[PDB]
């Protein structure tokens, strides 16, 4: 329990030297309350405290696993086979720009992902019971001859 | 400008206050941007997310341990009615118990033809009354006789349907059927019509003591500090004959009788607001300008009332009813709506009460069952058992243990130390018993004598009170447990069901 | 809406799943 | 071990309910740690890797005890593990008590500071993720 | 900048904008 | 039922992992070098 003392006093050193001095003899009452907030941990915003753990479907980008990184370098390379002021800011070689982002990039620079966007946007049992203890699921509609599955509508 | 001295002054400095828990006193401006300015607490509000505290005492967080399920909480995903746990329902006020069922009917089920397939219901008829008012009125009159007698009686009858505002009679009629709105509010213009044409100069009660609820204390009430005044009866009865001074028995309410309800008067004028009743829900024709549209009370044109919507006709003192609404389906996402309020409308609140517990009612199973039930609040009861008294006239509560079987062996049956409580009655061990906590209790009478305008009184009511608690105390003492639990079942036994 | 604006669409939603296909876009 | 560490990031359990494929993320790939092993996924205008690995004022000595936000399940690499779980599996209730673990703690209102705090108990570690259990239909 | 274009997108934090799209809009 | 029978860290900051610490040292690298 004298963990918690100098626990305590590292949380209140580093309030004291994070924002610039501010402790002084006054605001000790706003001191106390903001070691107590960083000893407990985190102080969420409203937005925070409202933020779904579960996130949108349309959130969710797509992945592509190794054969679908070789169909779009396909593709990519099947497809091809004025005055400069008007010209659009992003003038840039489409094909060049195309087989760069087949190579590297995002969707294609996992090479273990299988089926990223198909698994997920879709409810697992953590997610719906995180949605349903966040207030966001209408129903759930037991279904099937076992009645282990349902059709939950957020 | 448009009340710029007038609207702006915030209200008369906004000088109305509250008061929260601690006697700390806020502003009606105040709570009223709490609730209006304040949207995001509002957000968290319609999402019955569950948060938990952290306990301020502990250096370690430690959410405190809570059961937040309450009732209300659990029974969002429920359709038509909410479920408790009768505790919660103690908690939360929700006073009004049921005392009847019944049904408004079109065409009336017969039990020939094909079962009933006649049977076209309009509206489903509830009764529901106040059962601390219900106890406080109808208990300490017709509490303690015969029930078949006292609702054979003509006095109760006419006495159920007087002190009806002062039971607060709210009647739920719960649409059964998609209704067409103008054929509702003929029908209901006609029936009370019909039973205004009959409602006599007959009996209202008159105020003894007037106020309460100044406009610095809107939180507050009276009735507690008037009910545990230091002489309380004495103080009442003062009170009352300053004004109108109690005629019957134990009910209280002077009863000013006929022109009360004057004829000319506030009859003939609830026979004109009630003909403001389709000039007021179906006004000139363009359904969407009709109060009741967009609302979930009607359907998407404003047309037909919705099956399911129920219509909540609450019957106040002093000619006060109080007409709101409720949607039907999941409780979770039901929207009461306040559609009317009148005030001083005598004949209103006494030609509805007379529609639904009168000599022709609109169901007579539910006056005979509204009239029949009311005599278990009046007994200290309450129609539901939310108290779990095991000694309730319906509904009882069960003591929870298995009963006992007398086996045909030997080895279960033991010859312990003092450890039985004594159930024979009568006998001379019961009999000298009685005896000597009579001795006792002589003792504590005479005792009480000594300790020596009606709060001197009661000064001294507690002082002997004192005195024979103490004596009393020692007697126990020099008795034994099964003196202690002849004594408790004693004073049980002697009281009347009404708490008198 | 008439024939521009459905062609317009039309379009938009061919580079959006070209979009989708290569790159970290949403809603698709 | 793994599961009771939040080591696994995803747990589908398939039709029969005794065969599980674990989806546990490679390491570095496990939180926005900034590591060069991982695809520069998230980068600031200096072309760095952000790392967001909060420190630990309980354990300033030992990193490994440190604060870090999971990465994005979609921008993991993850070994997919094959488990075939035991016919008692559910019934003694390990995945239970895990999910009664995980799911026991997280934006606790705190009286005596004010604001809505999550607590360090509903925070992760440097490797720790959210195990994600979905189950697999037969049908 | 691009401390904005994936640092808060593509990792998603900054959380959705409630508080100030219901009271200073809403 | 059993047998025996008499009798800063883990309440507010919850546990330590077990399977991590061979990848302390490049936790710590990666901090002491952030042009990694
Ligand atoms: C048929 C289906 C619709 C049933 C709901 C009717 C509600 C009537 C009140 C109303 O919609 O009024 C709202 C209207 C618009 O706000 O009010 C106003 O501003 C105008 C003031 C007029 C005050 C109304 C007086 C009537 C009060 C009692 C009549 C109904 C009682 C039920 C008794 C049934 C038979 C025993």
């Amino acid at each position: 329990e004298a963990a918690y003392s100098a626990y305590l006093r590292r949380i209140a050193e580093a309030y004291l030297a994070e924002h610039p001095q501010m402790a002084a003899p006054e605001h000790a009452a706003h001191v106390a309350r903001v070691v107590r907030s960083r000893a407990l941990g985190t102080p969420l915003s409203f937005d925070e405290l409202m933020r779904s753990a579960v996130p949108a479907p349309g959130e969710v980008p797509n992945r592509n696993s190794r054969g679908q990184v070789a169909e779009q370098v396909r593709a990519i390379l099947d497809q091809y086979d004025a005055k400069t002021e008007d010209m659009v800011d992003d003038a840039f070689t489409t094909e060049v720009v195309e087989e760069a982002m087949a190579l590297f990039g995002d969707a294609n620079s996992v090479k273990t992902a299988w089926r990223t966007q198909e698994v997920l946007r879709e409810l697992s049992y953590t997610q719906l019971w995180a949605l349903v203890g966040e207030g966001h699921v209408a129903r759930v509609r037991f279904y099937g001859p076992e009645k282990n599955k349902v059709m939950a509508t957020t | 400008e448009a009340l710029l001295a007038l609207v702006a002054q915030r209200v008369a400095a906004e000088r109305m206050f509250f008061t929260l828990e601690d006697g700390s006193k806020v502003s009606l401006w105040d709570l009223q941007q709490y609730v209006d300015n304040n949207p995001e607490l509002a957000a968290l509000a319609a999402s019955v997310r569950r948060i938990a505290v952290a306990d301020p005492e502990d250096p370690a967080g430690r959410p405190l341990p809570g059961g937040g399920a309450s009732g209300l909480d659990r029974s969002r995903g429920l359709t038509g009615a909410a479920h408790m746990s009768g505790q919660e329902a103690e908690e939360l006020e929700l006073d009004w118990g049921q005392v009847g069922r019944g049904a408004l009917w079109r065409r009336r089920p017969t039990r020939w033809l094909l079962g009933g397939l006649d049977g076209v219901k309009d509206w489903e008829l509830e009764a529901y009354a106040h059962e601390p008012l219900a106890n406080q009125l109808l208990g300490a009159k017709y509490g303690g006789r015969d029930p078949r007698a006292v609702v054979a009686d003509p006095a109760y009858a006419a006495d159920v349907l007087r002190a009806g505002p002062l039971l607060g009679m709210t009647f739920v009629l719960r649409a059964a059927r998609d209704l067409p709105l103008q054929e509702v509010a003929s029908s209901w213009r006609g029936l009370l019509g019909n039973y205004l044409q009959r409602q006599a100069p007959l009996s209202l009660p008159k105020a003894v003591r007037p106020a309460h609820l100044d406009p610095t204390d809107l939180n507050g009430v009276a009735w507690p500090a008037l009910l545990s005044r230091p002489a309380a009866a004495a103080h009442a009865a003062a009170e009352a004959e300053a004004a109108g001074a109690v005629p019957d028995d134990e009910m209280g309410v002077a009863w000013r009788v006929q022109s009360g309800k004057e004829a000319a008067a506030s009859v003939a004028a609830a026979q004109q607001l009630l003909q403001s009743l389709p000039d007021a829900l179906c006004p000139g024709p363009s359904p969407a300008a009709w109060p009741l549209t967009g609302t979930k009370l009607v359907d998407e044109g404003g047309r037909n009332w919705r099956r399911g919507g129920s219509v909540w006709v609450t019957l106040q003192p002093e000619g006060g009813v109080l007409v709101q609404a409720q949607t039907g389906g999941v409780v979770g996402e039901q929207e009461s709506y306040l559609l009317t309020h009148v005030q001083g409308q005598e004949a209103l609140a006494g030609a509805v009460m007379s529609a639904f517990m009168g000599p022709q009612p609109l169901d007579p199973e539910l006056a005979a069952a509204a009239r029949s039930v009311l005599l278990v609040p009046a007994n200290g009861f309450t129609a539901a058992n939310k108290e779990r008294d095991p000694n309730h006239p319906l509904y009882p509560s069960f003591t929870g243990v298995r009963p006992g079987r007398a086996p045909r062996d030997v080895a279960a049956y033991t010859l312990a130390g003092g450890r039985t409580p004594l159930l024979a009655a009568g006998g001379p061990g019961e009999a000298k018993l009685a005896s000597e906590l009579r001795t006792v209790m002589e003792a504590a009478l005479a005792a009480a004598a000594r300790a020596e305008e009606a709060e001197a009184a009661e000064a001294r009511r507690a002082r002997g009170r004192a005195a024979a608690a103490a004596v009393m105390a020692e007697g126990l003492r020099r008795l034994g447990p099964d003196a202690v639990a002849m004594l408790e079942r004693t004073a049980a036994e002697a009281e009347a069901p009404q708490g008198g | 809406l008439n024939i521009f604006s459905k062609k317009i669409i039309s379009k938009v939603k061919q580079k959006k799943q070209k979009l989708n296909y290569m790159t970290s876009y949403l809603n698709v | 071990e793994l599961l009771k560490d939040q080591r696994v990031k995803r747990l589908v359990v398939y039709g029969d309910m005794r065969t599980a494929v674990v989806e546990v993320p490679h390491p570095w790939s496990a939180s926005v740690l900034g590591h060069p092993a991982t695809h520069p996924f998230y980068e600031d205008s200096a072309h760095n890797r952000v790392s967001m690995l909060r420190p630990n004022p309980a354990a300033p000595e030992d990193v490994t005890q440190w604060f870090c936000a999971e990465m994005p399940e979609w921008d993991m690499e993850k070994y997919r593990f094959y488990v075939d779980l035991p016919g008692d599996f559910w019934e003694s209730g390990v995945l239970q008590r895990h999910l009664a673990a995980q799911r026991a703690e997280g934006a606790v209102w705190d009286p005596a500071s004010g604001q809505y705090i999550l607590p360090y108990r509903a925070q992760k570690k440097v490797f720790q993720v959210s195990t994600e259990v979905q189950l697999l239909d037969p049908q | 900048e691009e401390l904005e274009d994936v640092a808060v997108r593509k990792l998603r934090l900054e959380p959705p904008a409630l508080q100030a799209s219901l009271q200073e809009r809403a | 039922y059993g047998e025996g029978g008499l009798r800063a860290l883990e309440a507010v900051v919850g546990k330590a992992p077990a399977t991590t610490g061979r990848y302390r040292r490049d936790l710590e690298l990666l901090l002491a070098h952030p042009e990694l």
